[PDB]
């Protein structure tokens, strides 16, 4: 759910027209799944959310993805 | 998360103009009706002048305040057409209120009037007719003076006041550039 | 009026608790300030908690 | 006195009895349609201005009980024959008889200064009433 | 509790709710209902806010912050409130539903303000401050839709002569460098002079006084009059004491005598044979400007008056009557003389010229221009989306909410345009990427067009102070989480 | 005649596009088609708005 956010936002600016507003809100609706997992586990909302974005977003000088996308 | 679509609102401002328009609607023209207005003074007074009607009644509605100020500017400059302007403002809001539900923006409504006003000046110059300064127009001034007289009376008094009003201006004012002063004409009440 | 027993003891705790909960936001330099409005309608903005209790109007013996 | 005072000041005169309002409302309607030099959206509100100028001849016949639609069609029928000929003839509403009339023969005339400030004056007054979206109540 | 934080956002929304349609040159007219039966039809945003009676205390804080910006600059008052008001709207679900700490939001706005100023410096374009023709279209924003639109050609020459006269570079790294070092208060202060013409109006450099000659027979032409300043006038502190005070001034044999207070008739005969004019009724506030345009040392006691005074650089003594009143022309300062055909015309030009020179200095202080009509507000929001991905922190969520508030200013002009706001904002955002932020919004037409043709530009200092005060106003409302009552 | 113009304004109202702009583009297009001496049918496009 977190990894698909980067792919949905990439197609938002690529598709012209009024659909740009619905595509961006389409990826935001997937953020509720990781948020409920942190609330039911007692973890803070301000903790898990920024750690998931920094794990799946890195700067790699190359086309092939590296490290781990399974986080 | 509080944000709105900015609902049209407006309404009663135009509705209050329709109620005020009907007051001066039947009061305009020589065939109109004469209404009696007495507020607190115990003195019966009947007049069709649109400016006098608004000054003798206390209006709490803010809409009629701007209309009351428009009659004061036309009296000190033009001195006539006080009721006609009121009828044009109220009727114009009726046609503009229907376009609100269609989505017509009020700024374009205001901008569209300025375009029609500039185009009206071109037709106004060709439609008007110039009148000579010669003093032989007294016969023509008789029919012109009756325009304002027939409005405020039953038309029986106009025939009596026709030679008086016409000869009042020509006698005091010789024909030159000069100027005119209405204060020099005395008024006696009996 | 005279009130004794544990009923007046609980009211004194809740009264001091309501006053304490107001000044908990100004504790420490990272804390938050507050505005004190009088009957005139004026106010002030300061981060010092010492001048707050002097200008704060509270009717209570422990206050 | 103030109506005759404007006759000596200004040499221009306009006929009354709705002769100017009917001729102006009809001219402005066909002028923008031929030129089409303003805008497509703007001409929507311009039509409301032309229809708002026809209330004056309809008001004069409304107090007397005459049909405002009947006297409106009789004036438009006379203006169609005047457009074909190259002459100039003014048409106006006669309240006594109920048919049309010649304002030059009847002698109904209105001041130029009064009617010039009436169109411009009523434009700004009626515009400001539509510029207020929400009534502001304050001060107490 | 949390109820006080909701009332702070609600109070900020109620204040900005009135000025929503008051932003831009297309702003409409508002009707304020007074309890006494009066109405205010003026469309001025900051003039109505002073008469608005408010309840919540945070609404009074927005009125005081808008008054400070109204004195510095004439426009942009409603811009700060609308920009700061929309920030709390986007951050409302983040503070409550998302349970985000308020200081994190405040700290995020501080870091976003630094990045916002960097984008404004990049989108700015260089402009020549010495060009008189370039300053015509700039100051015109405060000119058009006013009575001065006909004299605007002559009004541009009057404003530039006063700013360029009192400005001093003095560039150096030692004591610090003010850019052009302009002083509006003391030097640019304008005094209305009745009579005359606007076309022939010129900028005078010196001190002007409307007082006439106090003696019936006096020479109306003096070669080089020397200004002499004093505190205590000539009078009994009886005939020798007044003459003794004159001998201290006549020691240098001056050809002109200017007294702050009145002059008795006994002192007029003593100074008559000395060949010097007597001028009484001089204000105290103007005495500081006289010493700078003359050099006579202000001294209290007459016996202590120094001889270092000089009357050099005096243009003319001519007393010739102008406007049925006798004047005096003495032309590091200047005195703007506004001449017109009546006092009502000069009263409107006064406030208009002061606001025109305030915008004129705004271009002089920052030699750069920013695109107007919502182009600057939209161009910054585009850069906020790119830098949001590189933050990688908890501040990313409140940082992205700023871009939504940055697009409210261009959406405001669309609400007054009459078109579809969603359709225009979608296409306008894509034009700034490949268009070098040259795509603005046209007010008269309403179709999205470039600003290269019309050439609408505004100085940078207005855009900098607008976004700087908005963050300080939005964060200040979040600083107070609790409100109490009582003395 | 005005009662028949609500159908093209109703179709565009649900799409979100301004019904005033689509009305002006159709009326201006029919005027140029008569002077060009041809037959061209015009209709309302809901997706694009023109």
């Amino acid at each position: 759910e977190i990894e698909l956010i980067s792919r949905i936002t990439k197609y938002g600016e690529r598709t012209p027209g009024l659909l740009q507003l619905a595509i961006k809100q389409f990826a935001v609706a997937f953020e509720v799944v990781p948020r409920t997992l942190a609330e039911t586990a007692g973890l803070d909302v301000n903790e898990v959310l920024p750690n998931l974005y920094a794990a799946h977003n890195v700067t790699e000088p190359g086309a092939v993805k590296t490290d781990h996308l399974y986080k | 998360a509080e944000s709105l679509r900015r609902d049209a609102a407006l309404k009663v401002n135009v509705t209050s103009a329709e109620g005020l328009q009907s007051v001066l609607e039947t009061n305009l023209g020589p065939k109109g009706t004469l209404k009696m207005l007495v507020d607190g003074a115990g003195n019966i007074k009947l007049t069709k002048d649109g400016k006098v009607l608004l000054t003798e009644m206390q209006i709490q509605s803010p809409t009629a305040v701007l209309i009351a100020r428009a009659a004061a500017a036309q009296d000190e400059i033009t001195g006539d057409g006080t009721t006609t302007v009121v009828c044009l403002v109220g009727e114009l809001l009726r046609q503009a209120h229907r376009f609100i539900q269609e989505g017509v923006h009020p700024r374009i409504i205001t901008d569209g009037f300025e375009i029609a006003r500039k185009e009206s000046m071109k037709f106004l110059d060709e439609f008007k007719i110039s009148k000579t300064n010669l003093s032989n127009d007294r016969e023509f001034l008789l029919q012109v003076a009756r325009s304002s007289l027939l409005t405020k009376v039953d038309a029986d008094l106009t025939e009596v006041l026709t030679p008086i009003v016409t000869d009042a201006v020509l006698s005091v004012y010789d024909a030159q550039a000069d100027n005119l002063d209405l204060h020099m004409v005395e008024i006696m009440q009996m | 009026e005279k009130i004794s027993g544990d009923d007046i003891r609980n009211q004194n705790v809740l009264a001091t608790m309501a006053v304490a909960n107001v000044v908990k936001s100004s504790l420490g330099p990272v804390g938050l300030d507050k505005m004190l409005v009088d009957d005139i309608g004026d106010f002030t903005v300061t981060n010092d908690g010492a001048t707050i209790l002097s200008l704060l109007d509270v009717q209570h013996p422990a206050g | 006195l103030r109506a005759v005072a404007n006759v000596l000041k200004d040499k221009n005169i306009i006929p009354g009895a709705g002769a100017f309002y009917i001729a102006l409302s009809r001219y402005l309607r066909s002028a923008n349609m031929n030129k089409l030099g303003a805008k497509g959206k703007t001409k929507t509100g311009i039509e409301a201005f032309a229809e708002a100028l026809l209330v004056i001849p309809k008001t004069l016949v409304k107090n007397s009980g005459f049909d405002p639609l009947d006297v409106l069609a009789m004036v438009e029928d006379e203006l169609d024959d005047a457009q074909d000929s190259d002459e100039t003839r003014y048409v106006g509403v006669d309240l006594n008889i109920g048919d049309s009339c010649d304002p030059t023969i009847e002698g109904i005339w209105d001041s130029y200064r009064v009617l010039r400030n009436a169109i411009t004056g009523a434009t700004g007054i009626a515009s400001n009433l539509l510029l207020c979206d929400e009534l502001l109540r304050a001060g107490r | 509790g949390r109820q006080a934080q909701i009332s702070n956002i609600t109070a900020a929304k109620a204040v900005a709710d009135v000025i929503r349609t008051c932003l831009g040159p297309k702003a409409m007219l508002k009707m304020l209902l007074d309890p006494m039966g009066g109405l205010v039809l003026t469309n001025d945003g900051h003039a109505i806010l002073r008469e608005i009676d408010v309840a919540h205390p945070a609404a009074k804080s927005m009125l005081e912050l808008s008054r400070t910006q109204d004195e510095e600059v004439g426009d942009g008052t409603t811009t700060v409130i609308i920009l700061a008001g929309e920030i709390l709207a986007q951050c409302a679900p983040y503070l409550i539903e998302k349970n985000i700490h308020p200081v994190i939001i405040i700290q995020a706005l501080k870091k976003a303000l630094t990045d916002a100023l960097e984008v404004i410096k990049q989108v700015s374009k260089p402009v020549d401050v010495e060009n008189d023709a370039a300053m015509k279209k700039l100051i015109q924003a405060s000119i058009g839709t006013k009575y001065v639109i006909h004299w605007s050609e002559k009004m541009c020459e009057l404003a530039l002569d006063a700013v360029k006269t009192v400005r001093k570079d003095l560039g150096q790294t030692v004591e610090g460098e003010p850019n052009f070092e302009i002083d509006i208060k003391r030097y640019v202060r304008v005094e209305k002079i009745p009579g005359g013409d606007v076309l022939d109006s010129r900028v005078l450099k010196g001190v002007l006084l409307n007082k006439d000659v106090v003696h019936p027979k006096m020479s109306r032409h003096i070669e080089n009059p020397r200004v002499v300043l004093l505190d205590c006038p000539l009078e009994y502190k009886e005939e020798e004491q007044v003459q003794l005070m004159c001998e201290q001034i006549l020691a240098v044999r001056p050809t002109l005598v200017i007294t702050e207070k009145g002059v008795s008739d006994l002192a007029q005969h003593y100074l008559l044979k000395g060949g010097c004019s007597v001028l009484r009724r001089v204000k105290k506030s103007d005495n500081n400007r006289i010493a700078r345009v003359t050099g006579a040392t202000i001294v209290n006691r007459v016996e202590d008056l120094k001889e270092s005074d000089v009357g050099t650089n005096c243009g003319l003594f001519k007393v010739e009557m102008i406007g049925d009143e006798y004047f005096s022309f003495l032309d590091k300062a200047c005195t703007i003389m506004l001449r017109g055909g009546s006092k009502d015309i000069l009263n409107e030009i006064d406030r208009n010229l002061q606001d025109a020179m305030a915008v004129a200095r705004n271009v002089m202080l920052s030699p750069s221009l920013s695109p107007g009509g919502g182009a600057t507000e939209m161009a910054v929001s585009v850069k906020l989306a790119e830098k949001a991905k590189q933050l990688e922190g908890i501040q990313q969520w409140p940082y992205q909410a700023v871009a939504d508030a940055m697009e409210c200013i261009p959406r405001t002009l669309i609400q007054n345009a009459g078109g579809d706001p969603i359709r225009l904002l979608s296409q306008l955002r894509a034009k700034h990427a490949q268009g070098n932020f040259t795509t603005g919004i046209d007010g008269d037409k309403g179709k999205i067009v470039d600003m290269v043709s019309y050439g609408i530009w505004e100085p940078e200092v207005i855009k900098q102070q607008s976004v700087k005060t908005a963050i300080e106003s939005a964060c200040l409302l979040l600083r107070v989480d609790d409100i109490v009552s009582g003395v």
